[PDB]
């Protein structure tokens, strides 16, 4: 956790702790999910967030709980550091072939099935090895751009 | 620039302004002992590059290492996260901040 | 002998990917270069064939096979001759200066005898060939006998 | 020294002095890594902090610190003043084979082995003495910006 | 004599790049144009060769044999007359004004007698020939024997 990560974090946990008191209710998911435009949020659904920790999410538990969940998440600048380094002349995007052989011929990591699973959703270029970028992208931050 | 491969007598051969020359049964006879010979000096010299070769792959290998284990696990955070709540919450909200 | 060296006990341990301490048949050439010997493809192949051991069928091994194989080798460690591997590429590019054009040591490496992969090529000839399309094999004979 | 690099320096000194009274102790020490997301921080990297000084931490003694530590610290307006004079017709790069030349040729401290340890961790560009200024940078303020 | 200069060990110590109070023989020649003297290549070459010393395989040097190749170079800066230098150039182009055009001085520099480098006549010429192609050496010779 590099602390400008950690300093996003705080700004999501002071959006979603809209009674401001250091401690995320069912109230604040309720009322942060609201004023997305979530009118339908089920209480089963703040239920199972709840559900997740041991304890009242203040800071330290969020911090925990998103540590616990993303013990392989990484920066985009480190992902295209691994992807400059895959495409060591520059400016191309890597083959769709030369990224499903190292993936797998390196480490179990990168085995086929899970490949079939990175090309899903992660497009054509994307799965390709063809594009990149847009992947180091949804992996900080997911959905569709 | 074609001969330059083969385990063949560089010797036997000549070459001119409008073709080659060429040896037969005995300039043949050479070429051959000939041939042999750089099998030695060549199956020797092929060796040490086909070594070397693989050694730089290790140096890669290594390198690699970790930038690997980087992605690996990188990703995996992602398939489990972005299902999440909070997580897509944080999505959403993530551009309102400065 | 030992001077027994246990290293290359503990590097065959760095290379079985199973745990069980054996290493196939087709990792034994690299593992020789591994440990500081250069036999050629064919000689890894030859001996391998000379003793009725097919590469072509599953293997396993044993490190008390894998030993002896390490200690035949390593009397060939005396063709290694750096005279002749600088005085080869001095041949190979006229006047005075050790330079090799690129595209003609790429593809010497990957048609010529023994095949080198052009991915193996590349790697071999990244830092020492610049921008010129030039090789000096001075420098470049000496990083590759640094290995 | 100029002033305002010394000004600087009370600035961060200030900043991992959260007691306010003028020497940092080995609890200030902590509290800013952990302010700054280390939360592992070792007792052994505040004790080493503090073996590089012979007594507490003041002002006087952190400046004296640095200045021991920083004898060819150079501020980004006279290295890009000397980089300059190199690129006497302003905006170009210079090459590769020209820094390494001058640097080795007029004086012990361009020596190569050192000019291939420049050219490591300060990339191509900056190595091979093209870029220019993303060097000044990394001098001034060190790691990858 | 010291008048005891000790103030050339000082300077052996800026030219020696290990630190070990030697400086080769392939630098004294110069050294001893850094320390005020004008030898000329081919008598640093015979002074070096006269005392059976190889400048072809590796020296070392010590203070005690730079001191006196250093006393027996000083004897010979009575050869260094300005009304010659310039005298020599004002028979090298027409008319009475001191200018030769650039190119000429160039390559009489580079090829004729000892061999200068291009690079060393670029870095004399730098500054004391304008756009005119005319240098003027009443100046330029004033300026060589600033340094």
């Amino acid at each position: 956790f590099d602390e400008t990560e950690i300093e996003d974090f705080k700004e999501a946990f002071t959006v979603i702790d809209q009674n401001a008191d250091g401690i995320i209710d069912k109230d604040d998911l309720r009322e942060t999910f609201a004023a997305m435009g979530r009118l339908n949020v089920k209480n089963e659904e703040l239920d199972a967030m709840i559900k997740e920790a041991s304890g009242p999410i203040n800071f330290t538990v969020f911090l925990t709980m998103f540590g616990e969940k993303l013990k392989g998440a990484d920066p985009e600048d480190v992902i295209m550091g691994a992807f400059k380094v895959l495409d060591p002349d520059g400016k191309g995007s890597i083959k769709k072939s030369f990224l499903e052989e190292l993936l797998t011929t390196g480490g179990g990591r990168f085995t086929p099935e899970e490949i079939k699973n990175m090309w899903a959703a992660f497009p054509p270029d994307v799965a390709g090895n063809v594009d990149y970028k847009n992947i180091c992208y949804v992996i900080t931050h997911g959905e569709d751009a | 620039k074609l001969l330059g491969g083969g385990d063949v007598d560089h010797t036997q051969y000549a070459f001119g302004h409008t073709k080659v020359f060429f040896k037969a049964g005995l300039l043949g006879l050479l070429e051959e002992m000939r041939d042999d010979k750089l099998a030695e000096i060549i199956t020797a010299t092929q060796a040490r590059c086909r070594g070397f070769l693989m050694r730089v792959e290790y140096r890669a290998m290594v390198e690699r290492r970790e930038s690997i284990f980087c992605i690996q696990y990188n990703v995996r955070s992602f398939m489990n996260v972005k299902h999440w709540p909070w997580m897509k919450l944080f999505f959403k909200i993530k551009p309102l901040l400065k | 002998s030992k001077a027994a060296a246990d290293d290359f006990k503990e590097a065959f341990l760095l290379f079985d990917r199973t745990g069980d301490a054996k290493i196939t048949a087709s990792q034994v050439g690299d593992i020789a270069r591994a440990l500081g010997q250069n036999p050629t493809n064919a000689e890894i192949n030859k001996i391998l064939g000379n003793p009725s051991k097919e590469e072509m069928n599953a293997a396993a091994i044993t490190f008390e096979e894998f030993l002896p194989m390490l200690q035949a080798a390593a009397n060939n460690k005396d063709q290694g001759t750096f005279e002749d591997f600088v005085e080869g590429l001095r041949v190979f590019d006229k006047e005075g200066n050790g330079t090799v054009m690129g595209a003609e040591l790429r593809h010497v490496l990957a048609t010529l005898g023994e095949k080198m992969t052009e991915e193996e090529v590349e790697e071999l000839m990244k830092g020492q060939e610049d921008s010129n399309g030039c090789i000096n094999y001075e420098a470049f004979v000496k990083h590759i006998m640094s290995v």
